[PDB]
């Protein structure tokens, strides 16, 4: 077992990482920004370090001052979470050599399976199904994109292969702009993501978002939980999911945990990832796999009962599974409605001093965040300020629960999102269950006279 | 007065080298251009250099205690 | 109330065992690096972009395509014979060069092939007491110039030496007028050669081949002159203009080409050598 | 940003651009764009063709110096590849007004020297307005010569308003530089193609202008002396310089037909700025042609034919 | 007259890799065309005391 880690992170998963330690019996460490001095995690935690001043890029990106902060306090581990170095090969590889372990996929893994085009191609190579395109960066002719277009099928999107964060990638109608197009996508993706590469992939035009969250040590053994279902996006960003999704009968459900228990068997992957998929009448497209712990996790732990975060600190001290695929029973529904300190409709950030905050609580209610009162939140870093998960017993259970949550739910002090919540829980194609992914997009409408 | 803070995080020491002489003495005064204090990190000894001159009022920290940053580590008034 | 609480020390001392050789530092900026991406980074510090150090046959490696390196004229060696009486006897100090850096002296030279097109290569240890041009050094350019001229391809050299090797006396001095008269017989051929200065190229070779090619390529950030800024300090009595000898200023004033950085260095050199040869371009 | 004579197209455009903006503009607009631009367009080119139907010497002289019109630099990257830039003059500086470099044309590479000018008021103040000190004249000097030495085509551009009339560059041997630079040039061995894109001449341009093919476009200038300075000097008054614009023929049929040039580069209607990518595929039509027949000749008997030619000039 | 600077250029250049010499000598005043053409080109330049010398007025 990892005698101390590190919570490379900051915010609720920071503090949900640090509960997790404390559950485990697993000491902390803590290690913050100037600005983030009275993070809830930083003050429940036995020892705080500081590594920078209030920018992301010279406190929490300033890998020398983590391997730093990790040597003077003794620790064997450091667990990134989600965010900032959660994907950075180089980090994992640095971490590997510097001494002390990883949690999370083998570098060599990271850079296989963060390229998206790497990805795909592993993916049809160990027979997982993907989206038909260009398998490839395409060049200057427009000719030959063209023509790849039509063996695909228009319409096409250009996305960065190693890119991400819902940005870095254009959608193209027609060839009148395909290559002024993709040259932009390929500017913004050297601007973002320090990576020149674009490709050309097949565009649908009603997708529904299944993803499957999958566990393996790394030893032979491929363990896959229940399906995910994120059809609420907000510029392909998630605002609502859901785990297990509908229409998914078990048959398939085997049917493709099968699959991507294969895949993890010939990546040889370790740690928590997930494939995401997009399906559509009995297909599934892989597009991604996200080598982290994903932010919408909970609805997986609550559906099954197995916490990832133990199982994440279980692999990473080199324990086999202790749970095999028998021994993993869906039993449920959940919903999850992140929480932002964003404009409800402008979508500008609000950051600023809360001044009353007070949790929903109740059966089934489980409420993950670091805010209270006084929190001053900072205008630093990403708008999320917290998620909220309704475990019911069916959908319509779960979708009330979260209503009278929403309910007792009061953020006061600055914007918060949570108007938009209630909409989208009151709408009735929602509590049907079923949306298509652009759902959201043709509620949000467009301008008037 | 002005008190120097080391910019980065890690071990603390006093004299560069396991049996040698402090760099800075409390008392006799300093200058703008001087080494205090170094604040060693992954085995790469780096200085602390202050930024005004004045007497070293009062040292605050003690050698090999690890400091971070924004940390006062000598004030000169 | 966890909300009010203090910061409490870290622990006082615990044995912590970090690999030694897999951290550096930049002066230039201060960002602590990984050794092993630097290294794989040809030797640039990734954050602000300040090139480094580099070993002169990690330089030809790093050029000249793997499986084509072969050496020319490696059975020279240092044959001092003026005995020269400094504080430390010469010989103290190419012995201890010679078993730091080993390298018999500070040109080392290797024809490879670039791109399918074969090139010859030569590079400055500057660690060799400051990448003085010695007889040897003089002696193997000539042996890459015969090379050139007998199988006909461009002839390329990086200069970084601190000046000429005093301990040698007039006998290096003759080497930059030998060198010229090499660079002279080859230059009415027709075959090019193109000088690279880096970081420092100043003294006798900054005004023998290093600043005579066809091209003066510079390295950013690089000093560059005849007499060292410490010389002009004292002969002027005065402040040296900001960025002085700096290849940003230099190439302001004309005596530089271009400002190219390691990375581009091994396309660019192959695109314009397969230019000027008329040659058809490498493909990439 | 355009001429006195261009109003009737000014108002028009202002309205062709909007259209764009308005199809996604504000109050749920997505009117009937397609067919109210083609109309608008239509009508703007007519008005365009029976604006410069008449044409007149100074006319000429604004289109070549409009402040927007393709450099060297512009038909160097939309008419060629693989652009190398080589600066300094290895002796004092290395000056903007003239850009030179080499580059590779369909396999073939190329010598490239020419003036550029710049779009914006600051590039325009760094680079002198296109005025070339005698730095960039011995730069020429090297790289011409360089050329020379590795077999290569030389192609040249000639966009400048005149050689620079400043302190430092009669302090530095203005004339001694442009005379070693026209000395050698009549001893290269290779090919020697100009042309005379935006406006150029004042005679200082000559010295990368001495070859065996030279080339204008159709609203290009090429005097000995700039048309104001010809006013200012003969007429005693400046305003009358479109008369003397008149009387020299400076305008490109003028020069054409005195036998002074080989043929005339026609531009997209509205002028090269209207289409810079039509005039910059003229162009590089142009010069290929112009450089497939020249390069059957050998060195010896080029420059036979070079001394030759040069004997031809003049009318005496 | 222009072309004729290019002309004369040329004649110098013939003749001076022949090896037969040419002295011009700047009188008052050397301008314009002349003065950049074979004024400012031969062997020697020898100007004559107190003569405006340049290429622009
Ligand atoms: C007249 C001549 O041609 S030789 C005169 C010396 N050189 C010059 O005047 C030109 C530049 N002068 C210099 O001092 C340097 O070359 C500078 C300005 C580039 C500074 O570079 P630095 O980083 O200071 O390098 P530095 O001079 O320490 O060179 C490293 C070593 O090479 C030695 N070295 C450098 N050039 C020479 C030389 N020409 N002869 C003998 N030793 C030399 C130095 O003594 C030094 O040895 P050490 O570290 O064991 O004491
Ligand atoms: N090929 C595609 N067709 C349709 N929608 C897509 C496609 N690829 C991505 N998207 C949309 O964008 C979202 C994010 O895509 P992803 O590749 O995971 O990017 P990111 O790395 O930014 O999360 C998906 O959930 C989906 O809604
Ligand atoms: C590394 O192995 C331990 C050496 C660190 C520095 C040494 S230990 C204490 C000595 N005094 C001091 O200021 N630094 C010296
Ligand atoms: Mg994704
Ligand atoms: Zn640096």
């Amino acid at each position: 077992m990892l005698d101390k880690i590190v919570i490379a992170n900051r915010g609720e998963i920071a503090l949900r990482i640090l509960r997790a330690c404390k559950e485990l019996g697993i000491k902390t460490v803590a290690v913050h920004s100037s600005a983030d001095r009275d993070l809830k995690h930083v003050l429940l935690a036995d020892e705080t370090v500081c590594i920078g001043p209030a920018p992301s890029v010279k406190s929490y990106l300033n890998i020398p001052a983590i391997i730093s902060a990790a040597e003077i306090t003794g620790a064997v581990a450091i667990h990134p979470g989600y965010g900032f170095l959660s994907e950075n090969a180089n980090f994992a590889e640095q971490v590997e050599r510097s001494g002390f372990i990883f949690i999370g996929p083998k570098a060599e893994t990271i850079r296989l399976m963060g390229d998206k085009v790497s990805a795909i191609a592993a993916m049809k190579k160990a027979g997982v199904p993907c989206v038909p395109g260009s398998d490839g960066p395409l060049g200057d002719d427009m000719d030959k994109n063209r023509a790849i277009a039509k063996r695909i099928g228009y319409p096409v999107i250009i996305k960065a292969s190693g890119g991400g964060g819902g940005r870095g990638m254009r959608v193209v109608r027609g060839d009148a702009e395909l290559a002024q197009s993709i040259s932009m996508t390929r500017a913004e993706a050297k601007a973002a993501f320090s990576n020149d590469m674009v490709y050309m992939e097949k565009y649908l035009e009603n997708p529904r978002h299944v993803e499957i969250q999958v566990l393996a040590d790394g030893q032979g053994n491929a363990i896959y939980l229940a399906e995910r279902d994120c059809s609420m996006q907000r510029r392909h960003q998630k605002v609502v999911e859901e785990a297990p999704a509908p229409g998914i009968t078990p048959e398939l459900r085997r049917y493709i945990g099968e699959r991507c228990a294969k895949a993890c068997v010939d990546i040889g992957y370790r740690g928590a990832g997930t494939f995401e998929f997009l399906f559509e009448n009995g297909e599934f497209y892989f597009i991604e796999m996200n080598t982290r712990i994903q932010v919408e996790h909970p609805v997986t732990e609550m559906i099954t009962g197995v916490d990832l975060i133990k199982e994440q600190l279980r692999i990473a001290a080199g324990q086999p599974l202790s749970i095999k695929q028998e021994e993993v029973h869906v039993r449920g529904h959940a919903v999850e409605c992140r929480i932002n300190a964003e404009d409800p409709n402008t979508f500008l950030p609000s950051p600023g001093k809360i001044t009353r905050f007070h949790a929903p609580g109740g059966f089934g209610v489980r409420w993950e965040s670091h805010i209270y009162a006084g929190y001053t939140v900072p205008p630093y870093y990403d708008s999320m300020i917290g998620k909220l998960i309704c475990y019911g017993e069916n959908r319509d259970v779960a979708i009330a629960r979260m209503k009278n949550a929403l309910q007792e739910l009061i953020i006061d002090g600055i914007k918060t999102n949570v108007d938009l919540q209630i909409r989208i829980m009151n709408d009735e194609n929602f509590q049907h269950g079923g949306t298509n992914i652009h759902y959201l997009e043709k509620k949000l409408g467009l301008q008037e006279k | 007065g002005h008190i120097v803070r080391s910019p980065m995080v890690g071990t603390f020491y006093r004299t560069p080298s396991p049996d040698a002489k402090a760099f800075i003495e409390v008392g006799q005064k300093v200058n703008v251009g001087d080494t205090l204090c170094i604040v060693e990190a992954m085995k790469m000894m780096n200085q602390i250099e202050a930024d005004k001159s004045g007497t070293v009022k009062a040292i605050l920290v003690e050698s090999g205690q690890p400091v971070e940053f924004d940390e006062p580590l000598v004030v000169i008034e | 109330s966890w909300i009010e609480r203090i910061k409490s020390n870290i622990t006082p001392t615990r044995k912590a065992s970090i690999p030694e050789g897999v951290w550096t530092k930049c002066d230039s900026c201060g960002q602590v690096l990984y050794r092993a991406e630097l290294e794989r980074n040809l030797e640039v510090c990734p954050k602000c972009d300040h090139h480094m150090r580099m070993t002169a046959r990690n330089r030809l490696h790093s050029l000249l395509d793997e499986g084509s390196l072969v050496e020319l004229g490696s059975e020279l060696e240092p044959k001092d014979v003026l005995k020269f009486r400094d504080s430390k006897k010469y010989k103290d100090r190419l012995a201890s060069a010679q078993k730091e850096t080993g390298e018999k002296d500070a040109l080392v030279v290797m024809k490879g092939t670039l791109y399918g097109m074969p090139v010859v290569a030569a590079a400055f240890e500057f660690a060799f007491m400051g990448g003085s041009m010695g007889s040897v050094v003089g002696a193997r350019f000539v042996r890459a110039v015969e090379q050139a001229l007998e199988d006909n391809c461009p002839l390329i050299c990086f200069s970084a030496s601190g000046g000429a090797r005093m301990q040698e006396a007039l006998m290096s001095l003759m080497q930059m007028a030998k060198t010229s008269a090499a660079l002279a017989k080859m230059q009415e051929r027709g075959l090019p050669y193109i000088s690279v200065l880096t970081d420092p190229t100043m003294g006798g070779v900054s005004a023998s081949f290093a600043m005579l090619g066809d091209l003066n390529i510079a390295e950013p950030k690089a000093l560059i002159g005849f007499a060292g800024p410490r010389v002009i300090e004292q002969t002027v009595r005065e402040k040296l203009p900001p960025g002085f000898q700096r290849s940003e200023f230099l190439i302001e004033k004309g005596a530089i080409d271009m400002i190219v950085r390691r990375p581009e260095m091994r396309l660019k050199l192959a695109s314009i050598l397969a230019k000027l040869m008329n040659l058809p371009a490498p493909n990439p | 940003n355009f001429l006195d004579f261009e109003q009737p197209i000014a108002e028009l455009e202002a309205k062709i651009d909007s259209l764009t903006a308005v199809s996604r503009q504000d109050e749920k607009l997505d009117i009937n764009i397609d067919e109210e631009v083609h109309r608008l367009r239509e009508k703007s080119v007519e008005l365009t063709r029976k604006i410069f139907a008449d044409l007149g010497a100074w006319q000429i002289a604004q289109l070549a110096r409009h402040p927007q019109r393709p450099y060297t630099l512009d038909y160097v990257r939309l008419a060629f590849d693989e652009f190398d830039e080589l600066a300094g003059d290895r002796a004092y500086a290395d000056d903007k007004a003239i850009v030179g470099g080499i580059a590779r044309l369909d396999g073939r590479p190329v010598m490239i020297i020419g003036h550029q000018k710049g779009r914006e008021t600051k590039e325009k103040i760094r680079r002198n307005f296109g005025m070339p000190a005698p730095e960039g004249y011995r730069k020429a000097l090297r790289l011409m010569q360089m050329a020379e030495r590795f077999k290569m085509p030389i192609i040249t551009f000639i966009d400048t308003p005149g050689a620079y009339p400043g302190v430092g560059a009669e302090e530095r041997g203005q004339s001694e530089a442009i005379a070693r630079n026209l000395r050698e040039m009549s001893r290269l061995g290779v090919p020697v193609v100009c042309t005379v894109i935006g406006e150029g001449g004042s005679g200082g341009a000559l010295a990368i202008g001495v070859g065996d093919k030279v080339n204008m476009l159709q609203y290009s200038t090429y005097s000995v002396i700039s048309p104001e300075g010809c006013a200012s000097i003969l007429w005693k008054s400046a305003d009358k310089a479109p008369l003397a614009a008149e009387a020299m023929g400076i305008i490109a049929p003028r020069l054409k037909e005195l036998k002074l040039i080989d043929s005339i580069i026609p531009e997209p209607l509205g002028g090269a700025h209207r289409n810079p990518e039509a005039m910059a595929a003229s162009l590089k039509a142009q010069l290929l042609a112009d450089l497939a027949d020249l390069d059957v000749l050998s060195t010896e008997d080029l420059k036979n034919r070079r001394y030759q030619r040069l004997m031809s000039y003049g009318y005496a």
